[PDB]
């Protein structure tokens, strides 16, 4: 509700194939805090991530070390009534 | 007009001519209402679903950006040079 919002944290993460993708979204259901994830945009490098409390410096330096270079590609709160 | 002559308006971003977004509507949080579509140059760089009436920090080549949308999911920001965030608001929205 009002106050009380989801996280949405959006990466970018050039992807090499599927399987830099498989690895990024294990990766991501397995990081505390984290409801959800997808992988969609363009080039299927967009990582849509929702959830509570989620501490983005640990994931995103996880994402780095495992997957490729990510980036932050957006930070917002979820509309929620 | 005779044979010859030249004729152009200027060239305005026109969202009817882009494909949509490559989006996933997460079943778990409310369906977003606008679709974004981001440019430098006037040459798309991606594509993706915010919220309308709402605001959100994004990364627009090398600057963050504070955009906010209205309620036609509308976007305003201090964008940098050369780039742009254009929204529209979803069919059926």
């Amino acid at each position: 509700g009002p106050g009380g919002e989801m996280q949405k944290i959006v990466f970018k993460i050039p992807m090499v194939d599927d399987k830099s993708r498989t690895k990024a979204m294990s990766l991501v259901a397995s990081t505390v805090g984290v409801h959800s994830v997808a992988i969609a945009g363009d080039l299927r490098d967009q990582v849509v991530v929702v959830g509570d409390g989620i501490d983005s410096i640990n994931l995103v330096s996880a994402l780095r070390k495992k997957v490729g270079p990510a980036m932050f590609l957006e930070v917002s709160q979820v509309k929620e009534d | 007009m005779e044979t010859g002559n030249k004729y152009i308006e200027k060239r305005a971003i026109d969202l009817s001519r882009e494909r949509d977004p490559n989006f996933f509507d997460n079943p778990g949080i409310p369906v977003p209402e606008c679709f974004w579509f981001m440019f430098k140059n006037n040459v798309r760089q991606d594509a993706g679903t915010c919220y309308s009436s709402w605001k959100m920090d994004m990364k627009v080549g090398p600057n963050w950006v504070h955009i906010k949308s209205d309620d036609n999911c509308n976007l305003s920001g201090d964008f940098p040079p050369g780039w742009i965030v254009l929204g529209k608001k979803r069919p059926g929205f």
